[PDB]
């Protein structure tokens, strides 16, 4: 199964997703992130 | 939202 | 004094910062802001 | 940090 990924609308670095989530927002941002450790713009984007 | 995929 | 404002980097929205603070990163954003309730991207700007 | 001033 793929590794999914989001961009944050804001600062435009992008996160990884858990398998299980479809039916995300329109707009999407660091701070909606369910991993607690990627959850500002100020965090890195982790290296592909 | 804008996503991607990569393969693992 | 005046009211300072600080830009967010990310999200480029203006957030109002207290007087005498200290010195500001050179790359900011909503995540480092002093108010609680303006801590993320997601927040709309405030009116000037 | 980018800022600016507005009257109180
Ligand atoms: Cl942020
Ligand atoms: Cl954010
Ligand atoms: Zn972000
Ligand atoms: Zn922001
Ligand atoms: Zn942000």
């Amino acid at each position: 199964p793929d590794q999914t990924w989001v961009q944050c609308d804001a600062c435009l670095k992008w996160r990884k997703l858990p398998d299980g989530m479809d039916q995300l927002p329109e707009k999407w941002y660091c701070s909606n992130n369910p991993d607690p450790q990627f959850r500002n713009c100020e965090v890195p984007e982790e290296p592909e | 939202a804008r996503t991607k995929q990569t393969a693992r």
